[PDB]
DNA sequence: GATCGATCGATAAAGTTTTTTTT
DNA sequence: ATCGATCGATC
């Protein structure tokens, strides 16, 4: 099995622009992979002050 | 040959070896093995199964029977199912003495959805057929086909080994990836489609050596 | 003339980062 | 530094 984190390309991925602008290839994408995740970040109050303590 | 899961019943010696090259001094030794008997792990035609594929002969619906058989998981898909077994069952070289040298090889393809058993029919030819290709991913290339100067490791000279297309001398050559090969290559398949060869132009030697040859394509989307 | 002993001469070494055109 | 070959001397 493979396990793999492609890198994005430069900045944060724009969620309003398209996506597979950073990604490689897609034939691996549409049917050569199954299922995808993502770690995006949106600035919140709550979470990142205990994200915050969960560091300091 | 070299490549191949073996078994060896071999016995057990010992040698010595001279450590200067020219003096008759000798201490850490080397073993071998030495074997007496190896394993790895026209063909004899008889007349029972030529009787036997005459019954099947008998039976009209033969192109339906081998429309059915080609397929153990397969969906049904008639269309397909036609020309494949028909590029196996690939003429002959009708060929005349004076003008022509025609020969009856004809060349499929296909192109579409994605992974359809796109492979795994092309690993399904690759069963039926004992002598044959396999593409790779750049396992071959332009240069890295055939016209070779390889520095060996074992003499440090000159070695003309064929590529795959001259390589299916009695086989289909089965290869993919017809949208992304490079642009130095897809240039002198159109020669072994028309002259059926492969005119070598390296530092060692010229040839014109011919290919009997067989091809079908595995395109992409875009 | 043949055999043995002594003296003199000859025999052993190893590689794999910068720089050019080119595709 | 060691081994082999050639030359000289002695039996």
């Amino acid at each position: 099995s493979i396990l793999a984190a492609a890198n994005p390309l430069y900045g944060r991925y724009n969620p309003r622009l398209s996506p597979l602008d950073n990604i490689n290839l897609p034939a691996a994408l549409l049917s050569r992979f199954d299922i995808l995740f993502l770690m995006l970040d949106i600035p919140s109050r709550d979470d990142d002050e205990k994200l915050a303590e969960h560091v300091t | 040959r070299a490549g191949d899961r073996i078994e060896v019943t071999g016995t057990f010696r010992s040698i010595p070896i001279r450590a200067n090259s020219r003096q008759r001094v000798l201490s850490l030794y080397k073993t071998y093995v030495d074997v007496v008997h190896v394993k790895k792990v026209v063909r004899q035609i008889t007349d029972q199964d030529l009787a036997k594929i005459r019954e099947v002969a008998a039976r009209e619906d033969l192109y339906s029977l081998l429309a059915r058989s080609i397929a153990p998981s397969i969906y049904e898909l008639e269309d397909v199912k036609k020309g494949i077994l028909l590029q196996l069952f690939g003429g002959t070289n009708k060929t005349f003495t004076k003008g022509g040298r025609y020969r009856g090889d004809i060349n499929i393809l296909l192109c579409g959805d994605p992974s359809t058993s796109k492979s795994q029919i092309l690993q399904y030819v690759h069963k039926i057929t004992p002598r044959g290709v396999y593409t790779s991913g750049k396992g071959s290339s332009a240069v890295g086909l055939t016209a070779y100067i390889t520095r060996d490791v074992d003499t440090k000279q000159l070695v003309l080994e064929s590529g795959a297309l001259v390589l299916s001398d009695g086989g289909v050559c089965c290869i993919d990836e017809f949208d992304k090969m490079s642009d130095s290559t897809r240039s002198v398949l159109h020669e072994v489609m028309e002259q059926q060869t492969i005119s070598i132009a390296k530092a060692g030697i010229i040839t014109t050596l011919n290919a009997r040859s067989s091809i079908l394509a595995s395109a992409n989307p875009i």
